[PDB]
């Protein structure tokens, strides 16, 4: 019994947690998830790893999950662990709504899920959840928000961030191109399309390989909608036209 | 090797090494001698001190009015077993209003100590006991081992360098039965002295005596009550 | 490397590995000296200050178990906190049940009964996974007069006329052996303990470098203040 | 029902898991706390600023109650768990004792929790060190530091995290009664201690300030820049006068 | 006698292609009125409503727990619940407390999604469903409501006739009950709109 | 190669080596024999005495499991005592539930299942003892069973467990026990025990005898001293040629 | 991966090998052959027969207690091949399951359902690492009111199936080939023909002449659904009727 | 005897970020018998091969295509007893859903629940992941469904897919042969052809197991229907 144990929740001689680092490697192997926060909303952009001719139509989204009326999330890593974490997130949101009769603030939900992650990474002898999450939502305290959570249990708020494949290059591109305080929904969508175009080098940018959802406020209500294929095709066409014009001017 | 770290692992030779290591733990302890006559059971234990300023470690403990024990090995295990035996004696006197027979208490001790030697993550009790009791069957001397095996002994010695004491007891076992109290205690003291170094001699500091009998409840003599028994002893035969 | 064996395996020599390793860990602690005389028991511990910014008053190496018992610890202090709490709770429970103060030996026995209560299997969650890495020195006054007891992680506890625990215990014990005599007085005991502590301590002895406490018949557990310590160390 | 003994002794007489937790603390950002006469200042270095991170959600300094706040170095999630437990403890103590906790009480609770995690089956020790600071009911400033092993001491000034040795040496050479005469001097001392380990001249520095019977005050970047400018002016004046 | 502690009355009626749900607005303890705008009808969908009569605390508790379960259901299934499925879920929720029952008798009125077929039902305090085709009533004045509805209800009523019938039934039923009234709110659920009205009622 | 450390592990050749090591532990113990005659069962144990200090009768290897059931053991004595406790509990529970004395076959099956339950998991260790169960009743007759550390239970006409069981089996095979009474079987058992004992290898031993049959009204008990002395003198006189 | 590839502890606990195999289950299958006996079950048009070889190496052993044939209910019988203690434990479990089924559902368990339950228990053994799979094989025999005679076998892997004829033990491959030959030329089998087929299959795969004390036969028939073990007289009569031809 | 199972995970992360136990279970699945599932316009067809190693096996005793509810079917590739356990748990989950909501469970919900069970066995302590992949067909609201659940606990909605041995070749064959607006009979013929692509020997009405799900519900094809369809090819 003690000889088959792998000691998942023990420190390393360097002070490291090896299983958490390996889960982070798994996150790096996953598809690209992108989130950009604007003045009038916040969006998620994900690369669809489930591409195939014989795959059936997805119901709502491959990797973007609605958590409650005011929040949505995107996942990168192990799919089934992501399903478990999204179910837990929905449960926590509904429990807060039951207790206070108000929607949960985004950071409280992220904190609860990160507490679950840390509890897995500290005790129990079980492997950690190999999922990184991107959270977008709106609440009455801080407005539009964007958070990122790691398998280690850490989290933080961002104006723009990227997880998954080629996350570092996308982060550098966002640092170069994101203008804090001046982004709108259209500018954020164009930036997301450009970032996905540079990051998704192996596959040409087509509407069937990209999942985009936006979160807006309309007459005091939160609207979380996934862009239709024609809208993403028009966005890709606009980006291509801008690329052509920039090439011609130079 | 790979067979000496768990008590649930048999060796290819048919042995369990953890039990033998606990027996070694018992052998590391200081010597104690138990012997009985037709009417008395006597435990003599050679106490040891960590330094010149440290008091000698307790070796003889009270269990009931008719049962006393001397220990060798891990003292925490000895205290655990002593508390268990005290609870058994108290339960017997509560339920049946009679002293618990010594043999039944020893059977309970063996049954309790057998369990840790067959379960993963547990260890044998690294302590050996010498039990002196008096009941309807007369005096009794019992010896328990970490192997959960117990013996009914005419006389016994456990601890460090106990072989010489056992040899002396083998020599005088014929004389033990008809001896009176003082002769029995002197025999036990001589046997205990046989385990001492050449320079070391018995004295009122390192000697403790436990006596039980028909009309005598179990009693321990520690510092100045030892002297009447010690006085009258002869020079070391060498 | 440390996980191939359980916490409760005997060595071929008949010793628990974890208990011996705890004994080895004791030697990394600061030196504590306890002397038991006919007028009381004196306890002295080296504080081992590491930085000038560290307040010496925040180091509690001598604690009050009860009004008539004190405890000096060496090794892992955080491990000793739970043992001290258990001792205090036991004394208060005994007072509640029997309307009297505990003897020092009974308190030491109650604390020592916790030493080997560790293990992996057949145990509830939250139980000790390893033995305590701290040796304690219990000094108090009961109906038997002043008494000093020493406890170690193996669970053994013995009465001592004078003893030292910690890194320089071997050197201090020899010094305690020569100076100690049965008819020693409390002043002589305190002076000898301070002399031995000064001899064994690396840093120069002063008021802030050491803790001193005494228990006397009719006098509660008293921790020497800075002025009393400076008075005692005036002659050395 | 996982009941493995993670933290065990070693032949040298050491607890390897606790040492590895201390090493994990050694990889964290530097946190500096200084106990002044009527103020207490905490300063935590930021290892990296991405220009897109939300600063509000990565604050390493937090308040445990109205009179006690703490800063940490190590693993952020373990520190979050410890902070939540300490907050619950403060509320429960106010419930059952009808008085705010003393700084020493909550430091004792946190240290006891860490020690429990160093000796209980099926779990590893917390890889954080904390700088608990605050004011007593009498008004005495109090500064405490905890470590993964569960031991705590009171300090006049201390530093944890990476590069803590150099900051501790600087504080030892620089902590004086003339250096904490006013709140400004204490803040400047904290910033100077942080500045040698940190780079960019005060951009990667977070300050929090607590006064007697006052809520914890976080310093905005403009105040930090002003204090850095004051420190630079003082240093240049001293250099131009003495040399 | 626990059910009459707070009073209240809820009524649901079926039309040709629409449903109506009505309730009184009084909140009171025994014979004392506290507020005149208590909510007893709760939306459970675009065209789905539930009316709860009984203990006001149990009304609120059941409504909130039903909202919990319904939100989880609609997040998991990605669709809106059908009224029959909502009735089954309410029955399960009420029967889970079979030995600690909530003191509420729910009334469900709605249109079936993708069909817009009117649905009404009532449940007992431990979750026994009763799907009818004309009307369901609940509260402290069930006999008066039964008389009014049995007399006035007709099949295949247009939303205007349905509104008039349910409003007259509720008004005349609560005018004969001491611990009910102080206002009536009526929801008319059509396939394209939902109309909410408050009736001119007695306030004694 | 690591296949012999746990009972929950098979070897590549389909063997559980921990059970075989427990059997080896049994093979190192002194020999105990049991013979089922036409009207009873007689047990005989070569009880090795390891010290002259031990009292006579110490470490008895014959047990009373029920009023009518006797137990002879070989191997680790603590394991044997635990198994005797288990058998006593089983017999007592059977009498409590069903209201009569447990049949020997059922008791043997229950105790064998308990023994086999310790050969499946890594959390426990297989028992290091084998034992024989003997009984007699008017309805059922004489029955003799033996259980090995693996948990296999069989009925026997003559059994032997311990250091010298092949030679003891050879000696038993010469007996026509199916037509003999208990009185002759006691002498035969004593003779076999004296034959298989090794004087040079083992210095001294005690002869432990017990029986159950119609001579004891279906009650297992220690053989009386007169019969024991007669059997011992017969064995000693037969040993010399 | 590679044909003999192994990684980690896949040879010691029931975890997957790099090719997706479970070595401990195969080692349990070898533990079945460790017993050294072979049993054969044959299904007739109206009867089912189990025949196993009986070994009594020593005369001191009581032959009446050395049996591998067991009855689970009045109408179901089984033969066990492999480790004796494992076989007895599995027989006890099967009896408990059948009795519980009758208690809970009010009618006797079908043979297929009992085999399925035993196979589920064995699968639970194959999926958890704390315990060892049983090194035994169970062949179930019974009459079903709709389908007639039933022959069902379960293995340590958690696999069960119904058979027209089956074998288990050291010589189960040769017995399987012989039964394949005898069933391909399918002529309708009576009770006598079924018993003869089973006995002659065992004899020819052991290449020995059989005595009534060297085999054990249990049967169920449509006329007499109760499971019964043939005495030595009936086995001797069958053996003589076989030996004349 | 002890009932204490292991409380530590047997599936852990590799330095490269992989869970190798899941990949080994997937290899076990890939070594299994071929299984084919095609979604047509009016229904779904699940086809698999069940060839016995001997003629002594009773073909009608044990089935590989199993019904979960009146409208949901199941087929697998991998280890049979694991499939039996998953079938039992799926039936129990469907019955619990029907008890709670009094309507037949949608196919997607049952797929999610079974995937959750498989994830539990992937992460929980002292157990190994299942060595099976499941093909699940259902009919809800006049709409056919076809899902594939892998040992890791992930599920995918499919139009046509293959599992087991030679499943890449079967996938290519389905890709070149499958088209939308297909009828159920054409889907059955395509599934049988996909099975024949990797089949060795002669395929008979008892060599393969075919189940269909449509508006009438899910049912297993009798061997006579399978024989007629085989004769049609």
């Amino acid at each position: 019994s003690r000889r088959y144990d792998s000691r998942t929740t023990i420190f390393s001689p360097e002070g490291r947690l090896y299983q958490v680092e390996y889960a982070m490697e798994a996150i790096g192997h996953a598809g690209t998830c992108l989130g950009i926060l604007a003045n009038d909303g916040v969006l998620l952009a994900a690369e669809r790893r489930n591409i195939h001719k014989l795959l059936d139509e997805v119901f709502f989204s491959e990797k973007i999950y609605k958590l409650n009326e005011d929040m949505a999330c995107s996942v990168a890593g192990i799919t089934s662990d992501a399903n478990v974490l999204t179910n837990e997130l929905r449960l926590i949101a509904q429990r807060y709504l039951l207790q206070y009769q108000e929607p949960i603030p985004c950071e409280q939900l992220v904190t609860a899920l990160c507490d679950i992650k840390q509890a897995y990474t500290q005790f129990g002898g079980k492997r950690p959840f190999g999922v990184s999450l991107l959270y977008i939502g709106w609440d009455k305290h801080y407005g539009f928000q964007l958070y990122q959570s790691d398998p280690s249990g850490n989290y933080g708020g961002w104006k723009a961030t990227c997880i998954g494949n080629n996350s570092a290059a996308a982060v550098s591109m966002l640092k170069q191109d994101y203008k804090e305080g001046e982004m709108t929904l259209k500018s954020a969508l164009a930036l997301a399309i450009k970032v996905l175009n540079k990051t998704m080098d192996v596959s040409k940018l087509s509407a069937e390989k990209v999942e985009i959802a936006t979160l807006t406020r309309e007459n005091g209500k939160t609207v979380i909608r996934v862009l239709k294929q024609k809208e993403v095709e028009q966005l890709i066409k606009k980006h291509e036209e801008e690329e052509a014009k920039a090439e011609r001017e130079k | 090797n790979q067979y000496d770290n768990d008590v649930t692992v048999w060796s290819p030779q048919g042995r369990i090494h953890q039990i033998e290591y606990a027996m070694e733990a018992v052998k590391q302890g200081s010597a104690t001698v138990g012997l009985k006559s037709k009417t008395h059971a006597v435990l003599v234990a050679l106490k040891r001190a960590q330094s010149e300023l440290a008091a000698h470690q307790k070796k003889i403990l009270h269990v009931d009015n008719h049962i006393g024990i001397s220990i060798a090995g891990l003292t925490a295990d000895a205290r655990l077993l002593c508390n268990f035996m005290r609870q058994e004696c108290l339960d017997s006197r509560f339920v049946f209003d009679r002293p618990l027979p010594v043999s039944r208490l020893v059977s309970l001790i063996g049954s309790k100590t057998q369990i840790p030697t067959q379960r993963y993550g547990r260890r044998p009790y690294g302590v050996g006991l010498l039990i002196a009791g008096y009941d309807d069957m007369g005096p009794h001397i019992f010896q328990t081992c970490p192997s959960a095996n117990y013996f009914d002994c005419r006389a016994m010695s456990i601890g460090a360098r106990s072989q010489s004491a056992r040899t002396y007891l083998e020599r005088h076992m014929s004389e033990f039965m008809e001896c009176n109290l003082n002769e029995l205690v002197k025999h036990g003291l001589r046997a205990l002295r046989e385990t001492l170094p050449a320079e070391q001699d018995l004295t009122t500091k390192n000697v403790s005596i436990g006596i039980v009998g028909k009309d005598l409840e179990f009693t321990i003599y520690d510092d100045d009550d030892v002297s009447p028994f010690l006085e009258g002893l002869e020079e070391r035969p060498q | 490397s440390e996980y191939d064996r359980g916490v409760n395996t005997f060595s071929p020599e008949g010793r628990l590995f974890q208990v011996e390793y705890a004994i080895e860990a004791i030697k990394l602690g600061s030196t504590a000296i306890g002397i038991q005389t006919s007028e009381g028991v004196c306890l002295a511990v080296e504080k081992r200050i590491t930085s000038p910014l560290m307040e010496p008053s925040s180091i509690e190496k001598i604690v009050e178990i009860d009004a008539h018992i004190g405890c000096a610890m060496s090794g892992l202090i955080a491990d000793a906190k739970t043992l001290i709490d258990k001792a205090r709770v036991e004394t208060q429970n005994h007072w509640f049940t029997y309307n009297e103060t505990m003897t020092v030996e009974s308190v030491t026995q109650a604390v020592s009964n916790l030493a080997l209560q560790f293990g992996e299997e057949d145990a509830d969650p939250g139980a000790m996974s390893r033995p305590f890495g701290v040796a304690l020195l219990f000094g108090g006054v009961d109906e038997k007069g002043p008494q000093l007891f020493h406890m170690d992680p193996s669970g053994t506890f013995v009465q001592c006329d004078a003893r030292a625990i910690g890194s320089a215990s071997e050197g201090a014990q020899s010094s305690l052996q020569e100076v100690y005599h049965k008819s020693m007085t409390l002043k002589e005991a305190i002076k000898s303990s301070l002399i031995i502590l000064k001899q064994v301590m690396e840093e120069k002895l002063n008021a802030t470098n050491i803790e001193l406490a005494t228990v006397q018949p009719g006098q509660n557990f008293h921790m020497f203040t800075k002025e009393e310590l400076e008075e005692v160390i005036k002659d050395i | 029902s996982y009941d493995r003994a993670i933290t065990v002794f070693s032949p040298d007489g050491h607890l390897f898991q606790v040492e590895y937790a201390q090493e994990a603390v050694k990889k964290g950002s530097t946190a500096v706390g200084v106990r002044g006469k009527d103020i207490v200042v905490l300063g935590v270095e930021k290892k990296s600023v991405a220009k897109l991170q939300d600063e509000r959600t990565v604050r390493k300094i937090c308040a445990l109650d109205d009179n006690v706040c703490m800063a940490f170095a190590g693993l952020t999630a373990d520190a979050r768990i410890v902070i939540n437990r300490a907050r619950v403890e403060c509320q429960s103590h106010r419930l059952t004792v009808e008085d705010p906790v003393t700084v020493e009480y909550i430091t004792r609770y946190i240290a006891s929790l860490k020690q429990r995690y160093t000796q209980s089956n099926g779990r590893r020790p917390f890889g954080i060190s904390a700088l608990i600071v605050g004011f007593d009911f009498d008004g005495t400033p109090r500064l405490y530091q905890t470590d993964p092993s569960g031991t705590y001491h009171a300090w006049k000034a201390n530093a944890i995290g990476r590069g803590a040795k150099s900051v501790r040496e600087f504080l030892e050479k620089n902590y004086t009664d003339e250096a904490i005469e006013t709140d400004d001097l204490t803040i400047k001392l904290v910033i100077k201690a942080l500045l040698e380990v940190v780079q960019s001249g005060g951009k990667n520095i977070e300050l929090a300030v607590m006064r007697r019977d006052q809520p914890l005050k976080i310093l905005n970047p403009e105040e930090i820049e002003k204090y850095v400018a004051e420190i630079e002016k003082e240093k240049e004046e001293n250099e131009k006068k003495k040399q | 006698s626990i059910m009459s502690y707070n009073g209240g009355a809820v009524m649901a009626m079926k039309g040709k292609n629409c449903v109506a749900i009505a309730a009184d607005r009084r909140f009171g303890i025994q014979a004392q009125m506290v507020t005149t705008d208590f909510q007893k009808i709760f939306p459970m969908g675009d065209r789905l409503y539930i009316g709860l009569a009984g203990l006001a605390t149990d009304v609120q508790t059941v409504a909130q727990r039903l909202k919990f379960r319904l939100n989880l259901y609609e997040l998991k299934e990605g669709r809106q619940i059908k009224p029959y499925t909502l009735m089954s879920m309410v029955a399960n929720l009420l029967y889970e407390k079979r030995f600690g029952p909530y003191y509420t008798e729910p009334v469900i009125a709605g249109l079936d999604p993708k069909t817009f077929k009117p649905f009404i039902c009532s449940l007992d305090l431990i979750g026994c469903p009763m799907v009818t085709d004309d009307f369901v009533v609940s509260g402290t004045c069930t006999e008066q409501m039964y008389g009014m509805c049995e007399s006035l209800w007709e099949p295949n009523m247009d939303p205007e006739h349905l509104f008039e019938t349910i409003s007259q039934a509720m008004l005349n039923a609560v005018d004969r009950d001491a611990v009910s009234g102080m206002g009536v709110i009526v929801h008319i659920i059509e396939k394209d709109k939902i109309t909410t009205r408050t009736l001119k009622a007695r306030m004694d | 190669t690591g296949y012999d450390l746990s009972a929950s592990t098979f070897s590549p050749d389909g063997r559980v080596f921990q059970v075989e090591y427990a059997m080896k532990a049994v093979e190192n113990s002194s020999t105990a024999i049991g013979i089922r005659c036409k009207d009873g069962v007689v047990f005989g144990v070569e009880k090795l005495v390891l010290s002259k200090l031990y009292e006579e009768g110490s470490n008895k290897r014959l047990f009373n499991v029920d009023r009518h059931v006797g137990m002879a053991v070989a191997g680790l004595l603590a394991d044997a005592r635990s198994l005797a406790d288990i058998a006593r509990e089983e017999a007592s529970n059977f009498r409590s539930n069903f209201g009569y004395n447990i049949p020997l076959k059922h008791l043997a099956d229950r105790v064998a299942m308990y023994v086999h339950a310790y050969t499946l998991y890594s959390a426990v260790r297989p028992f290091g003892c084998s034992f024989m169960l003997g009984s007699y009743s008017v309805n059922d007759g004489a029955q003799l069973y033996m259980i090995d550390p693996s948990g296999v239970s069989y009925g026997y006409w003559g059994c032997a467990i311990g250091k010298a069981r092949q030679a003891a089996k050879t000696e038993i095979e010469k007996l026509q026990m199916k037509e003999m009474t208990c009185r002759d079987v006691v002498k035969e058992v004593a003779k076999i025990i004296y034959i298989v004992h090794d004087e040079v290898k083992d210095k001294a031993f005690e002869l432990e005898l017990s029986w159950v049959g119609e001579i004891t009204n279906g009650r297992h008990e220690i053989v009386p001293k007169d019969v024991r002395e007669e059997a011992e003198k017969y064995a000693k006189e037969s040993l010399k040629e | 991966m590679s044909r003999g590839s192994s990684a980690g502890f896949d040879r010691h606990i029931t975890i997957f090998s790099p090719e997706g195999r479970l070595y401990q289950v195969e080692y349990a299958f070898k533990a079945i052959n460790q017993g050294g006996l072979t049993s054969v079950a044959v299904r007739g048009k109206d009867c089912a027969v189990i025949v196993t070889q009986k070994k009594v190496p020593d005369k001191l052993l009581d032959s009446s207690t050395v049996t591998h044939l067991f009855k689970i209910t009045e109408n179901i019988g089984c033969v066990m091949t492999g480790m004796t203690a494992d076989s007895r434990s599995q027989v006890q479990r099967a009896r408990y399951e059948a009795a519980n089924w009758k208690y809970k559902y009010g009618y006797e368990i079908p043979v297929d359902m009992l085999c399925k339950r035993i196979a589920d228990i064995s699968q639970v053994y194959t999926q958890n690492a704390e315990m060892r799979p049983l090194g035994c094989c169970m062949i179930l025999i019974g009459i079903d009111e709709e389908q007639g005679p039933q022959v069902y076998k379960c293995d340590p892997a958690g696999y069960y199936c119904g058979f027209k004829a089956t074998a288990a033990g050291v010589k189960q491959t040769e017995s399987t080939s012989f039964l394949e030959k005898k069933v391909k030329k399918k002529f309708d089998w009576t009770f006598e023909q079924t018993v003869e087929t089973a006995i002659t299959c065992l004899s020819t795969v052991l290449s020995i002449d059989f005595k009534p004390s060297e085999i054990e036969v249990g049967v169920v028939t449509v006329e007499n659904p109760k499971f019964r073990i043939l005495t030595e007289a009936e086995i001797d009569a069958h053996l003589v009727a076989l030996a004349e031809r | 005897m002890a009932e204490r199972g292991y409380s530590f995970s047997l599936t852990t992360f590799s330095p490269s970020g992989k869970l190798v136990q899941i990949e080994y279970a997937l290899a076990a699945v890939a070594g299994g018998a071929p299984s084919v599932g095609i979604k047509a316009a009016n229904g779904v067809v699940l086809a698999t091969e069940k060839k016995q190693k001997s003629i002594l096996y009773d073909e009608r005793s044990v089935h590989k295509v199993e019904p979960i509810t009146k409208h949901i079917g199941l087929v697998y590739s991998g280890m049979g007893p694991d499939y039996r356990v998953l079938v039992h748990r799926a039936r129990k989950l469907a019955q619990q859903y029907y008890l709670v909501y009094q309507e037949p469970i949608p196919t997607a919900q049952l797929v999610q629940r079974v995937a959750s069970v498989m994830q539990e066995y992937t992460q929980s302590g002292g157990v190994r992941p299942f060595g099976v992949s499941l093909l699940i067909c259902g009919w809800n609201e006049g709409r056919p469904y076809l899902f594939q659940s892998d040992p890791s606990g992930a599920y995918f909605a499919w139009k046509a897919t293959a599992m087991g041995k030679n499943y890449v070749n079967g996938k290519t064959f389905l890709e070149k042969r499958y088209n939308e607006d297909l009828e159920l009979e054409d889907a059955i013929h395509t599934a049988i052809l996909t099975l024949k692509e990797s089949f060795e020997g002669q395929m008979t009405e008892d060599n393969i197991e075919v189940g269909i799900c449509n508006e009438a519900g899910f049912r297993r094809l009798t061997p006579t229907e399978v024989k007629d369809y085989l004769a049609a090819i």
